[PDB]
């Protein structure tokens, strides 16, 4: 598994919609490029992939 | 999308509008007054010659 290190999200644009209107920007430093999982841990919004 | 704007009765000025919607970049029309004509409404009495 890749390490990430200081990962920070800024929130582009947001619309609370039905569909999927909202999108996030993370940025991070990593060892290597690699595949792995992202998460939301509450459900006050849901992510897409 | 409903946008209302009001733009001078001048001929020849460059009236310059921008809409930003919430979930898009914003955009800039241009409008311009080529012409413009002003008729009453006229119901003829007589004539003389």
């Amino acid at each position: 598994a890749p390490t990430i290190i200081d990962l920070t999200c800024t929130v582009a644009t947001c619309t609370h919609s039905s569909d999927f209107g909202g999108v996030l920007t993370l940025t991070y430093k990593t060892d290597k490029n690699g595949d792995c999982s992202v998460h939301s841990h509450s459900n006050v919004a849901t992510l897409q992939e | 999308y409903e946008h209302s704007t009001v733009m001078p009765n001048v001929v020849g000025f460059p009236y310059k509008a921008h809409i930003e919607r919430p979930g898009y970049s914003p955009l800039t029309l241009q409008m311009q007054v080529v012409e413009t004509s002003l008729e009453p409404t006229l119901n003829l009495e007589y004539i003389t010659c």
